[PDB]
């Protein structure tokens, strides 16, 4: 639940 | 060729593939054999080449490819195999339909081989076969040259230059296709010596290019693109003088979306991968990274295609589209080049279309400018993380965009940013940040707004201190609890997930939250399993979080839900972590859930290697799954289930963490886990994470059984150590290698004192050479590509020193005879031009003499422009007048001058010259050159270099200089490189008064102060 590439 | 009995029986057998597994037997038992298998070949061949049965022809080209390489080829004699390849060149000659004639072609490849008399009946036959009217035949005899490209060497070059030439530019794309495999596979297969041979013809390659967007064949066009991408991974400055134009032909292939995307994503993938295999050719353009940027951007606005409202997009998952390829493809490049190139270069022409977009009336490009630099922001970082505020200024004002999906790309980057620019974004825009990220969590916003800004607050919290977080919690879970009470399942797991990883920021400062927040985790549990396992998830961290007195509230409640959940792959992971994450919270009171926890850890922790003898066809089949992967050992094919022995590793993994944490609690498991999980897991050959998870068990199962605890230790220490030994004489993996050094000085560490036999010392020594030879000869390895990341022989020569250096103290010294065995090989890296080497020999010697012919460079290597070769030169010296004249006092000058320097990366060297003049000055005891060394002090680095530099000040003891002897020592404690210098310094102001003793600390701060009356009397 997180952002990322 | 054969007797008629032969052929009824094998044509039988062949068309019988009950009737057929006799003759699968038949085959593999009667006829691959001395006394049948040239009859055989000789049959296969035959029906191959002149059988005007579709599968008979087929499977007998198919069967005699396979086992003409496991007779092979080469022990069949002279007559047959000059029959065998006339009837193969026979039959591709005449009528067979295309699939055949790959077949034959392929199998005409097995008869080609340097063992093997020359076939020049071949070459002619493919040379005039490539000016046949047929583009089969064009097709094939290209594929044959794809298969055996050594035969391109064969032919004239006046020959094999037009041939390719035609190749591309003929009029059936087939032909063109099989020309370009053929002309990257000669440079992919050859030594670099043959290419300026071939390479003249890269101009018409690239020329031929714009023909396929005039015929309107894209798909063809993607093909020869992919071999492209081949082509620059291997030779990238061939595209040097043409480099504008492929950049120009990509550019417009991609900006024209009437194509499809196989076309565009290949042009751009073309154009990225420059910039991964010539670094330099691109930034001495400035035309590449505009186009670059350009082009990225372009795609990265084709999203939502026909729904401008996104109100598909707003009614979805909080999952990626797997529809926006084009999208998908250019963030990734975008990422990729910025990652490579760095953000001087192309963060200018970034931002020159990033003020662009950012004012548009047209959603997607607002929406791609933030997807954009988000993508960009990691590569760019070492300019961008400057230009702070300036990038706010865009981002946080777009967090109120009328459309939805703005939004949600400005909550992105604001997510990404803080990950990039961490941890320097959290302590300096917290003020803006967070306030912008807690707006969105609000519930007039649309859902996936709300989910993307509490997923943004994860990555600002990763790094954000306790105290910064401190004063937006309330607001922050307030908001989260609202978020908990969606009705849709990915908002609620999403709050959880943001609520634990904030809680983990948080740490003692959660305590105030507790309170309100666990009943309504317990009743989430108590009533969807990704939902319960982030909820696991946020209890246990949230328990973490607030300590074990206060987690003990719920603790048995929430473990007796676990069991429930545990006992009943996503959860099964959350569940894992969870009982970790207790057993960190508990300690020793985790004892009692060992049984429940462990055997499930050790059933996946025995996983063996699931391999598969497998065959050429029914490969890549397998590749398909992301779970499978496939690998050549010697010739024949493999395939692993890789996933199962990924789970194997985060098995050892948590069985590892759980020895560490309970030591001695954890003893009844070592003898299992080493004979059964670890040792075997060193035999791993396909698994390379396995072998190294393996090998780090080792020292702290032991360690465990040490605490508790005899024979056993010993046995089992016996056997880990020589296995891990043995490993270093056969593992072709430089890392692992590394790995099992480092495994072994820890275990040396554990183990003590002579818990090396001398056998093991001996085949230690063997393990040693091997690697140094293999390094040495890897390290010894352009008109064609561009002039590191091989500080993997640089780390493995660093942990092989430290294993010596181990080696050597249990020993006690009795390892020096052993060491005089690979000392031929030891001196050639000393007298090597290359540092590394150089490095690695120096501070073996150095550790040598801790317990005639290296004096000669040591001397060269001290006045050197490295400072890591200074500073091992300086210790050997150092540390030859420490145990061990005519050397040292002449220098003892030359250390004077390195000395002045107090540089943080030379800081190191001059520290331990400053030490290597103290022990000279020590042994030998002049009184100007202690004045000089005198003024070398504090030593505030190197920990050892201090501690003698101090016992030396002690020496000289027990004017003007007794406040820089004082600080001299303030310093070293305070920067806590030195621990009784004290007890030698408190007796120099005691032969003063009082006044004149306390002024000397009428300079430091309270800090220190507090510290300096905790130190003296």
């Amino acid at each position: 639940g997180s952002i990322k590439k | 060729a054969l007797p008629e009995e032969v052929n009824r029986t094998l044509l039988q057998i062949v068309q019988a593939f009950q009737i057929r597994s006799v003759a699968e037997k038949a085959l593999s038992e009667e006829w691959i054999t001395e006394n049948n298998i040239e009859y055989l070949l000789t049959f296969l061949a035959e029906q191959a080449a002149f059988s005007q049965d579709t599968t008979v022809a087929a499977l007998s080209a198919v069967l005699f490819r396979k086992l003409a390489l496991k007779a092979p080829i080469t022990h069949i004699r002279k007559e047959v195999l000059a029959q065998i390849r006339s009837s193969l060149l026979k039959g591709f000659l005449s009528e067979r339909a295309d699939s055949i004639r790959h077949k034959l072609s392929d199998a005409i490849a097995e008869c080609v081989q340097d063992d093997l008399p020359a076939w020049p009946e071949l070459l002619q036959a493919l040379i005039e076969s490539l000016k046949s009217g047929n583009p089969n035949f064009r097709e094939s005899s290209f594929r044959i040259l794809t298969t055996v490209p050594y035969l391109i060497t064969a032919v004239d070059i006046n020959s094999i230059l037009p041939i390719f030439q035609s190749g591309f530019t003929d009029a059936s794309d087939n032909v063109k296709i099989a020309a370009v495999t053929a002309f990257v596979g000669y440079f992919k297969q050859l030594p670099k010596s043959e290419w300026s041979k071939l390479g003249i013809l890269l101009p018409s390659l690239l020329n031929s290019l714009p023909r396929f967007l005039d015929d309107g064949k894209d798909d063809a066009l993607a093909s020869v693109f992919e071999s492209l991408i081949e082509l620059v991974e291997l030779a990238p400055k061939l595209f040097k003088d043409m480099f504008d134009q492929i950049i120009q032909f990509t550019d417009m292939v991609i900006k024209n979306k009437d194509l499809e995307p196989p076309a565009r994503t290949t042009a751009l993938e073309l154009l990225t991968v420059f910039s991964e295999n010539a670094p330099q050719m691109c930034k001495s353009n400035q035309n590449y990274g505009q186009t670059l940027v350009m082009v990225t951007l372009i795609m990265m606005t084709e999203v939502s295609i026909d729904d401008d409202d996104a109100a598909e997009w707003i009614e979805s998952d909080d999952t990626d589209d797997e529809e926006e390829v084009t999208y998908d493809h250019a963030r990734q490049a975008l990422d990729r080049v910025a990652l490579k190139l760095g953000g001087e270069y192309l963060a200018a022409p970034l931002f020159q279309y990033l003020q662009q977009m950012i004012t548009s009336t047209e959603w997607r490009e607002r929406f791609a400018a933030m997807m954009a630099l988000s993508s960009a922001a990691e590569g760019c970082a070492d300019v961008l993380i400057g230009e702070i505020p300036k990038i706010l200024d865009m981002v946080i004002p777009l967090i109120n965009d009328p459309h939805p999906r703005v939004q949600y790309g400005c909550c992105n980057v604001l997510g990404q940013i803080s990950t990039d620019f961490s941890p320097f974004i959290q302590r300096t825009a917290h003020d803006r940040i967070l306030p912008a990220l807690i707006s969105k969590l609000t519930s007039e916003c649309t859902s996936r707004v709300q989910t993307h800004a509490a997923a943004a607050l994860v990555n600002f919290s990763e790094f954000a201190s306790k105290d910064i977080l401190e004063p937006y919690l309330d607001s922050l879970l307030t908001n989260l609890l609202v978020l908990l009470q969606s009705n849709k399942l990915y908002v609620q797991e999403q709050a959880l997930t943001t609520i634990a990883f904030i809680a983990e920021a948080a740490k003692n400062k959660f305590i105030k939250y507790y309170d309100t927040l666990m009943p309504l985790l317990l009743n989430v549990l108590k009533v969807n399993s990704v939902l319960k396992g982030k909820c696991m998830e946020c209890a246990t961290l949230i328990g973490f979080a607030v300590g074990k007195e206060k987690f003990h509230e719920h603790s048995q409640e929430l473990i007796s839900i676990l069991v429930a959940l545990q006992n009943s792959d996503a959860l099964r992971s959350y569940l894992e972590q969870s009982w970790s994450r207790i057993c960190r919270i508990l300690g020793d009171d985790f004892v009692p859930l060992l049984p429940i926890v462990i055997p499930p850890l050790l059933i996946t922790a025995k996983a063996t290697q699931d391999v598969g003898l497998i065959e050429e066809e029914e490969a890549a089949n397998f590749q398909q799954y992301p779970d499978w992967d496939v690998v050549q050992v010697q010739g024949k094919h493999i395939a692993i289930h890789t996933s199962v022995l990924d789970d194997k590793v985060s098995a050892m993994e948590l069985l590892q963490s759980y020895a560490t944490l309970l030591r001695g609690q954890f003893a009844v498991y070592v003898k299992e886990v080493m004979e059964e999980i670890a040792l075997p897991s060193l035999d791993f050959y396909l698994h390379d994470g396995v072998r190294a998870a393996g090998a780090t068990l080792i020292p702290i199962l032991l360690s465990c059984l040490l605490a508790a605890t005899n024979e056993e230790l010993v046995l089992l220490w016996h056997k880990a150590s020589s296995k891990l030994i043995g490993g270093l004489m056969s593992e072709p993996m430089p890392e692992i290698t590394q790995v099992y050094h480092n495994s072994l000085v820890n275990g040396i560490k554990v183990m003590g004192d002579n818990c090396l036999s001398e056998d093991q010392l001996a085949a230690f020594t063997k393990g040693v050479s091997a690697n140094l030879t293999d390094t040495y000869e890897r390290m010894q390895d352009d008109e064609y590509n561009e002039n590191e990341e091989d500080f993997t022989d640089e780390d493995l020569l660093d942990e092989i020193n430290k294993s010596i250096a181990a080696v050597l103290k249990t020993t006690n010294g009795h390892y020096l005879k052993n060491l005089e065995n690979i000392w031929p090989m030891i001196n050639t890296f000393l007298l090597d031009n290359e540092p590394i080497l150089v490095i690695f020999a120096l501070v073996v010697i150095g550790d040598l003499i801790q317990y005639n012919a290296f004096i000669p460079k040591v001397t060269e290597c001290l006045i050197s422009p490295d400072a890591r070769i200074r500073q091992a030169a300086s210790y050997i010296i150092g540390v030859c007048a420490q145990y061990a004249a005519d050397v040292c006092i002449p220098t003892l000058d030359t250390l004077v001058q390195i000395v002045d320097s107090k540089l943080e990366e030379n800081r190191s060297s001059t520290e331990n010259a400053s030490a290597a003049i103290a022990k000279i000055l020590y042994a030998y005891n002049v009184d100007t050159y202690t004045a000089n060394w005198f003024k070398t002090l504090p030593t505030i680095t190197d920990k050892e270099a201090a501690s003698f530099n101090y016992q030396f000040l002690s020496q000289l003891i027990e004017q003007s200089n007794i406040s820089a002897v004082v600080d001299s020592v303030i310093q070293a404690l305070n920067e806590r490189s030195l621990t009784t210098v004290i007890s030698s310094v408190k007796k120099l102001l005691g032969f003063l008064p009082s006044s004149d003793a306390m002024a000397i600390f009428n300079r430091y701060p309270a800090d220190i102060m507090e510290k300096v009356h905790k130190w003296f009397a």
